[PDB]
């Protein structure tokens, strides 16, 4: 069988399917970073973290 | 979706109903046809018109008649086709008694 | 999509019963104040024009055969119908400003006509596209 | 009503100082000047005109 | 929000981490200083006067902006009502939320009315009492 | 690959002749720009003259005088003194970049007005209408390069304190039961019981403005 | 049909803050990197209007040299390179911008969608047609000049031969820069309709004016890229050393018929959204809905397919065009126009009009292009154009219909959304002022130039013989061209208070009685336009929403002799 990236979003083909040429499950463009997730995410989750920094006086 | 529900006493706006008329291709082919048609009438009032002064001598009642004929051909299949595709609009208007 | 993807019949069977008329009458009727014979500049305009309005229908038609009863189009249609994602939209970005830049920098090239300036304009121009479509995809700072 | 009256007569001058200065020199540069005085005066006269027309049927009532 | 060197947060979001605000007074030395300038570029060589439109219409409108940034006037708020617009005290109704709740703006509506928006008034009558 | 002063086709130098295009080198080029723009003024006083070449001697040295003795002008405007060892990001100082950005268009003039034999003879601009441009352009485009990069500066600061506030704009538009259309943010610090993001106080350090700047 | 349970404690959403309380450095580089329909929209209108006034000015030029014989200040050159410009900038740097910034702004809250279809498309759009107009305007600071060619720009005079210097090929690609960005701002308007609707809002209940901007944009993406093609060819004739334009290959004819094929459906492409425009406010301040809807829906489509065939009526002297067959089309063209000008006054039939400052200018628009129009289908018979083509009776005939659909009803465009552009209200006064000025320096101006154009006067001649006789009717002409110019300083005037001191609104709709869901919303509207959408059920969402009791009576009254078909039965089940 072929090979299917894990960012892809599961789903039945019996019953649908995923994107086409002409269709689409989204009145707009999808998402980037896929539409199967659910924004927003903790603050940890993010990854980011915020510097605490001073300057001379 | 699939069926509509009104009570009595609502009349709503009827565009783009399942059984509207502007919904189907026939409509619009048929339009298209329609204000083709009125070149043929152009057509013919320029061959009499030429003749009226002593021109195009050698063909006028060709282009006369090839005029008519595009017109009639054309005039006709646009009212045909509108009339098909405002065929459901009638069979609604029999099913429910509401004309909008 | 079913009422605009029909709608554009009209218009392209017009153009194409124009173009044919206009073809046979140009071609035939040898009226004074006027020279007979086919003109190729605006028969193949109307043609094409109407290949471009049949493109169009064809396409929408083909595509609105797939799709469901969306309930924009439907005629008694709640606000709770369409709740959901809409979809990705581009917050901001200066790459628009940038590769309208680029196009001006290539036009007054051959403007000028000045070799390096559509060489360098071409390739400024493919950079400011890439760096439009590779917006949202850039890789994180590799540490 | 109000300051059209002033507004329309002030231009009515201007205007009259226009077409005689344009009806004096003859086909030259200063012509163009005294056609600008003279639509200068026109304006004048419709800013009266349109301050008559606000007077006489205002439609921002509250000052 | 604090003022720092004498700007204002607000207005420079970045006003306690460098140097943000020039003072008025040295703004319009440096504007009076090159209008100077671009009034004595005039008594050179050159023969041509387009070169004294071009200079004389910019150092018009330098010193028509320096004179405007010197004095810096103001107007007032209109307070006039052009049409069905409202004074300040208003308070606008949500119109949707009164539309989907036949509250507020939509309350009240006879059964004629209720019936013309495809809302049948039996399922209405204790909303209204 | 690209040739760089062919000097067998120049000839060998004699003091009668010259060519059309004949600037110094690049890094040069202020200096002639400067020269060029000087509008003729020459002093006569009884037995001697001061030439009108003078001036550009002293326009150019009180110009690398500037540039030589920065950090004090610098320090006696901005009223500090402090032993500094992080640095600054020029939209966080926006008189500093933008007195840059105006020096910058001040020597970009100069040397474009040194290269302005060659610029009118391809871009066909009347060669006075170039040396005007240098001399009305060296007051006039310095004041605009100051004004639009301050506003720019102050611009880039907004959106650093915007994203900070309020969290990352992902760009993913949904729309509520109400039909209210939302865009759902994505904040980098904690949230408040509300379920809102709490102010972070901005630290000069970049801020993210994309969720790809995230691993996403 | 749903009725929701209350919210406890429930407040409306914060409406944004007007315009003018905005700090320093707030739109900078929001202006750089935008993307938001609204914002760009505002944009591309002030830098429309600013290419408005430029364009202007030289059209002032031209008159002051026309006022009396002899050249007084302008040579032959100057003349000519003057109103090339004037009319290309006032063409396609002022009129289809415009028309696109409208369409930017507005649409998207008719349609009830968040933003546009392809955003950064958008923002492409907007910068490339500045490129195009600053690289049209550099030709000015070339020594010999800007293009001089006229703004059709007929072969052989175009040739490398006949119209050498860069200016004239300064021309061809700030034209080609503007028409990419046309067709950038064209692509977004079809895919938004076709693919971001709000819920319940079915094709048929768009408003008029965005059903104009999508036929509008299906013809622009028909005739931009052929202009495109056209000019680069000319471009490759003249850099190179092609031959396709040169006269033995028949290259002049074939110029004007590629050229005006372009250029029709671009008069038209400036027609149809200004129809627009005043046929959604004349229903407002009239208090009736739009009569004649669907019937408005088919005229403007049949507009949209009778501009692609009526082409060549402007090629009757050329001697090459077959001449009964465009009469025919371009008398044909004239009869949906009548018919919106016969709906515009069927809706106004009985109505309670109120005269605030759009439906001025709504009704002058009107007063004046029908006289434009009443001009053009005597331009439109052959027998009388061997006479009238190319005169100044064409310019009067174009500057009616121009000067009416553009410039009249964008200023009531102007002055309707300003509230929901900026959350400020316009000064009426000043509004007033600006209208009489216009209207009385033009008809001035223009009425009085049909005149010159019988007696036999060419259009673009730059001097003329005392002995000719028509001196008197260029000075009158003249005075009146020095009140237009005029005019425009209470417009400038009243914009820039209003923006930064004017009056507050309030509510969603301080004109009362819109029908458009554009009034439903904020004044201005937040970052993505609806904190809520209303039911929508008809082409009236705001009326039917602000008046709920006038429900049961619009719906009554809409037919005349209305069927019984409210006492039907009813139909289904929940
Ligand atoms: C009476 C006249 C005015 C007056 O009070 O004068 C005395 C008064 C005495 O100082 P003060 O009373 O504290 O007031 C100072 C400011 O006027 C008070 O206002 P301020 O402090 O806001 O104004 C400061 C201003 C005051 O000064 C001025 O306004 C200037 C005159 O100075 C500056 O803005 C700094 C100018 C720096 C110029 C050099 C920049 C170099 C950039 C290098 C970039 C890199 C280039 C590389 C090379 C190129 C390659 C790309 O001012 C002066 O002596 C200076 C102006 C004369
Ligand atoms: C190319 C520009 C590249 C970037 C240059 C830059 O960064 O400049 C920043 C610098 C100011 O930046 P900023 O301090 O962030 O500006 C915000 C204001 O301080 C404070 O905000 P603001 O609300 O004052 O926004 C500025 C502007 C509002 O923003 C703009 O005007 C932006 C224009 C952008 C397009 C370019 C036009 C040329 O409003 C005003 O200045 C007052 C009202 C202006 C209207 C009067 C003139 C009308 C002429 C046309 C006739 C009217 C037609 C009908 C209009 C109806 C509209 C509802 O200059 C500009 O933005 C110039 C544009
Ligand atoms: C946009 C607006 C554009 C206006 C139209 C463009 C044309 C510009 C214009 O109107 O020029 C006048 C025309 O004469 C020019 O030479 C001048 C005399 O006329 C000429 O007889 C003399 O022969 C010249 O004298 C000497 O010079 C010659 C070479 O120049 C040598 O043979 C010889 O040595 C000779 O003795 C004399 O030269 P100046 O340089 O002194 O005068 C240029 C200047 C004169 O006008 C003014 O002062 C107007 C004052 C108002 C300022 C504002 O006009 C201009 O440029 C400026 C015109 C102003 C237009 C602005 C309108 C505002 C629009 C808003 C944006 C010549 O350039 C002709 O080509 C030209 O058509
Ligand atoms: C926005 C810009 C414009 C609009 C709108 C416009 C409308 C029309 N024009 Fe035009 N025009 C021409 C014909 C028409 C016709 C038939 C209409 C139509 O839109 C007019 C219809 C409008 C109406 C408002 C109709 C009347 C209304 C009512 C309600 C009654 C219905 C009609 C009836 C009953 C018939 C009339 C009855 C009679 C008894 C006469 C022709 C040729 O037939 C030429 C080329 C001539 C030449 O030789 O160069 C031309 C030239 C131009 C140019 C030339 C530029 C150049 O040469 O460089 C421009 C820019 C321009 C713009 C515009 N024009 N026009
Ligand atoms: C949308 C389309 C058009 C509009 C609008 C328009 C407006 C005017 N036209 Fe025109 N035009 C003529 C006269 C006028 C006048 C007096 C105005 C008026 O609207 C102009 C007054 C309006 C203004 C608006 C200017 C006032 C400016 C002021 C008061 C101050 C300027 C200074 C500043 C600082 C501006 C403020 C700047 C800021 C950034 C705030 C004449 C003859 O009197 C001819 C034929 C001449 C010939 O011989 O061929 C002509 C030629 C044409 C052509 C054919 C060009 C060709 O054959 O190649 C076209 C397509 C055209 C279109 C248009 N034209 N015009
Ligand atoms: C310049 C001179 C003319 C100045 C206007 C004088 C007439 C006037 O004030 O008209 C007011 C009128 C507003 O309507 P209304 O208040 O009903 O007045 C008419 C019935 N008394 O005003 C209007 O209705 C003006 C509407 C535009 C008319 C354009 C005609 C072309
Ligand atoms: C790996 C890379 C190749 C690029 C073009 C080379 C030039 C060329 O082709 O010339 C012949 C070319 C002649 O045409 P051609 O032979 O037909 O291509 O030159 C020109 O046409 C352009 C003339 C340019 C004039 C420039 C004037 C001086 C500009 C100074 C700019 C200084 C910026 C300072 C910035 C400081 C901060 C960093
Ligand atoms: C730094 C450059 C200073 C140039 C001084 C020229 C004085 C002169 O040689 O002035 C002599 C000259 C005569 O003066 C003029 O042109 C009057 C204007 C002089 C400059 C005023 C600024
Ligand atoms: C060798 C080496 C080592 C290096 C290289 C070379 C060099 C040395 C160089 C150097 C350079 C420099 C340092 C430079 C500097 C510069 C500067 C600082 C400059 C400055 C300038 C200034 C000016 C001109 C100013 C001006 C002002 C004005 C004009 C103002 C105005 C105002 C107003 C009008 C107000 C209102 C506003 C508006 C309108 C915008
Ligand atoms: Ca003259
Ligand atoms: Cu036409
Ligand atoms: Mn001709």
């Amino acid at each position: 069988k072929h090979f299917v990236d894990p960012a892809w979003p599961e789903h039945n083909p019996a019953d649908g399917h995923v994107v086409t040429e002409l269709i689409s499950k989204v009145a707009g463009a999808s998402s980037p970073w896929g539409d199967d997730k659910e924004f927003p995410v903790s603050a940890e989750e993010t990854g980011y973290v915020h510097p605490y920094t001073r300057i001379n006086r | 979706p699939e069926r509509m529900h009104y009570i009595k006493g609502y009349v709503p706006v009827a565009y783009s109903s399942p059984h509207s008329s502007l919904e189907r291709s026939a409509t619009w082919l048929g339009m298209g046809f329609l204000l083709t048609a009125l070149a043929g009438v152009g057509a013919v009032l320029f061959a009499v018109g030429a003749n009226s002064v002593g021109q195009q001598q050698e063909h006028w009642v060709l282009y006369s008649i090839i005029g008519v004929v595009f017109a009639v051909v054309c005039t006709v299949l646009g009212t045909v086709l509108i009339i098909k595709g405002r065929a459901p609009y009638n069979r609604y208007v029999k099913e429910t008694g509401r004309t909008q | 999509m079913k009422s605009s993807a029909k709608l554009m019949y009209g218009p392209t069977v017009f153009m194409a019963a124009m173009a044919v008329i206009y073809i046979f009458a140009t071609m035939h009727v040898s009226d004074g104040g006027s020279v007979k014979g086919v003109e190729w500049v605006g028969s193949v305009a109307l043609v094409l024009s109407a290949g471009l309005t049949l493109m169009l229908g064809v396409y929408l038609h083909f595509t609105e055969v797939r799709v469901d009863v969306l309930p924009e189009d439907w005629e008694e249609a709640e606000v709770a119908d369409k709740a959901g994602t809409l979809g990705f939209f581009s917050p901001s970005s200066i790459w628009p400003a940038a590769m309208s830049g680029a196009v001006g920098f290539l036009a007054f090239g051959v403007v000028y006509f000045h070799y390096w300036m559509i060489a360098v304009g071409l390739m400024l121009l493919i950079f400011t596209i890439t760096k439009l479509n590779l917006q949202y995809g850039v890789p994180k700072e590799k540490h | 009503m109000g300051k059209s009256f002033a507004l329309l007569v002030l231009g009515a001058i201007i205007l009259a100082g226009g077409v005689w200065y344009t009806i004096e020199v003859g086909y030259s540069v200063m012509a163009i000047v005294a056609a600008l005085i003279m639509a200068a005066g026109g304006g004048i006269i419709t800013w009266g005109l349109a301050v008559a027309a606000d007077v006489n049927s205002p439609t921002s009532h509250k000052i | 929000p604090e003022i720092y060197r004498g700007v204002s947060t607000l207005d420079e979001p970045s006003a306690a981490w460098g140097w943000h605000g020039l003072k008025r007074n040295t703004i319009q030395l440096a504007g009076w200083i090159s209008v100077l300038f671009m009034l004595g570029y005039n008594f050179g060589n050159h023969k041509g006067h387009v070169e004294t439109i071009w200079l004389l219409v910019i150092t018009a409108l330098l010193v028509i902006g320096l004179l405007i940034h010197l004095f810096e006037p103001k107007l007032s708020q209109v307070r006039t009502i052009t049409s069905r617009n409202k004074p300040v005290g208003h308070v606008e109704p949500d119109w949707t939320y009164d539309q989907a709740t036949l509250t507020g703006t939509w309350g009240n509506l006879t059964d004629s009315q209720l019936r013309s928006v495809n809302i049948e008034p039996s399922r209405v009558a204790h909303l209204r009492a | 690959v690209t040739t760089i002063n062919a000097i067998w086709n120049l000839g060998p130098y004699n003091p009668s002749q010259v060519s059309a295009g004949s600037q110094p080198d690049v890094y040069m080029l202020w200096t002639d720009g400067a020269a060029r723009v000087m509008p003729a003024w020459e002093l006569y006083l009884g037995n001697y003259t001061i030439p009108a070449v003078f001036w550009v001697a002293v326009m150019l040295g009180i110009l690398v005088v500037l540039l030589v003795t920065y950090p004090f002008i610098e320090r006696k405007f901005t009223g500090d003194d402090a032993h500094h060892n992080l640095l600054q990001r020029p939209r966080d100082v926006p008189v500093r970049t933008s007195l840059g950005v105006m020096a910058l268009v001040f020597y970009i003039l100069l040397t474009v007005s040194g290269g302005n034999d060659v610029y009118a003879m391809q871009f066909h601009v009347s060669l006075n209408a170039m040396t005007w441009i240098g001399r009305i352009g060296l007051i006039v485009g310095p004041a605009i390069a100051y004004f639009i990069t301050y506003r720019l500066c102050i611009g880039l600061q907004r959106s650093d304190r915007e994203v900070l506030e309020h969290g990352i704009e992902t760009g993913i538009i949904k729309q509520m039961p109400n039909g209210a259309f939302i865009e759902v943010h994505q904040p980098l610090g904690p949230v408040d019981d509300h379920g809102h993001p709490i102010p972070l106080p901005y630290a000069g350090a970049a801020v993210p403005k994309q969720m790809n700047q995230l691993g996403y | 049909t749903a009725v929701a349970p209350r919210v406890d404690g429930h407040v409306a959403p914060q409406r944004p803050e007007p315009t003018g309380h905005a700090r320093k450095g707030s739109k900078a580089w929001l202006m750089m990197t935008t993307t938001d329909h609204k914002q760009l929209g505002i944009m591309y209108i002030i830098m429309s209007f600013s290419f408005f006034f430029l364009g202007g000015l030289m059209a002032l030029l031209i008159r002051a040299e026309l006022f009396t014989p002899g050249l007084q200040f302008l040579s032959n050159e100057q003349f000519n390179q003057l109103f090339t410009m004037h009319g290309t900038v006032m063409l396609l740097l002022y009129g289809t911008p415009i028309v696109w910034g409208f369409a930017n702004y507005v649409l998207p809250l008719q349609i009830g969608a968040p933003d546009v279809a392809f955003p950064r498309l958008n923002a492409f759009g907007f910068w490339i047609t500045t490129v195009g107009g600053v690289a049209m305007l550099t030709g000015f600071l070339t020594p010999g000049g800007a293009a001089d060619f006229g703004w059709t720009m007929y072969s052989p005079l175009s040739d490398a031969i006949h119209s050498p210097g860069l200016g004239s090929d300064m021309w061809i690609v700030g034209v080609g820069a503007t028409g990419i960005g046309s067709v950038a701002s064209a692509i977004n308007m079809l895919t938004t309709i076709l693919c971001l609707r709000a819920p319940g809002m079915t094709m048929f209940r768009m408003p008029i004016f965005t059903w104009n901007i999508f036929v509008v944009s299906v013809l622009a993406l028909l005739i931009f890229p052929l202009l495109l093609a056209a000019a680069l060819g000319v471009l490759y004739d003249r850099k190179l050393g092609g031959h396709l334009y040169d006269p033995a290959n028949g290259g002049s004819l074939l110029w004007q018929h590629l050229f005006w094929f372009f250029g029709h459906p671009e008069v038209y492409v400036l027609a149809l959204p200004f129809f627009g425009i005043v046929s959604e406010i004349i229903p407002v301040f009239s208090r009736k809905p739009m009569f004649g809807y669907v019937g408005l829906i088919f005229a403007t489509l049949s507009i949209g397919a009778l501009s692609m065939a009526v082409w060549a009526h402007h090629m009757f002297v050329t001697g090459a065009v077959l001449l009964p067959f465009f009469s025919f089309m371009t008398f044909l063209i004239s009869v949906p126009t009548g018919v919106k000008f016969f709906n515009w006054v069927g809706t106004m039939w009985k109505g309670h009009i109120t005269w605030e400052t759009p439906m001025i200018w709504s009704v002058g628009f009107m007063a004046t292009f029908l006289f434009g129009g009443l001009t053009g289908i005597m331009l439109a018979s052959p027998p009388l154009d061997f006479h009238l083509a190319d005169s100044y009776f064409l310019i009067a005939h174009f500057h009616y219909t121009l000067f009416g659909t553009v410039v009249f009803a964008s200023c009531a465009g102007v002055y309707f959304w300003f509230p929901k552009m900026t959350g400020r209200m316009m000064d009426e006064r000043l509004g007033k002022i600006h209208f009489w000025l216009t209207f009385v320096g033009f008809h001035g101006t223009f009425l009085i130039q049909h005149w010159v154009g019988n007696m036999g006067m060419p259009r673009r001649y730059a001097d003329y013989l005392d002995s000719d006789g028509f001196t008197i009717y260029n000075q009158i002409s003249t005075v009146f061209s020095f009140l237009l110019g005029l005019s425009v300083i209470p417009f400038i005037w009243n914009v820039f208070k209003s923006w930064r001191y004017g009056e507050l609104v309030t509510v969603d709709d301080p004109w009362g009685y819109g029908n458009s869901l554009e009034w439903a919303t904020s004044c201005p509207p937040p970052r993505h336009n609806f904190a809520s959408l209303p039911r929508i059920r008809s082409e009236r969402p705001a009326f039917e929403l602000h008046y709920p009791h006038m429900i049961e009576r619009m719906r009554a009254e809409a037919h005349t002799g209305h069927h019984d078909d409210i006492n039907a039965p009813e139909l289904g089940t929940a």
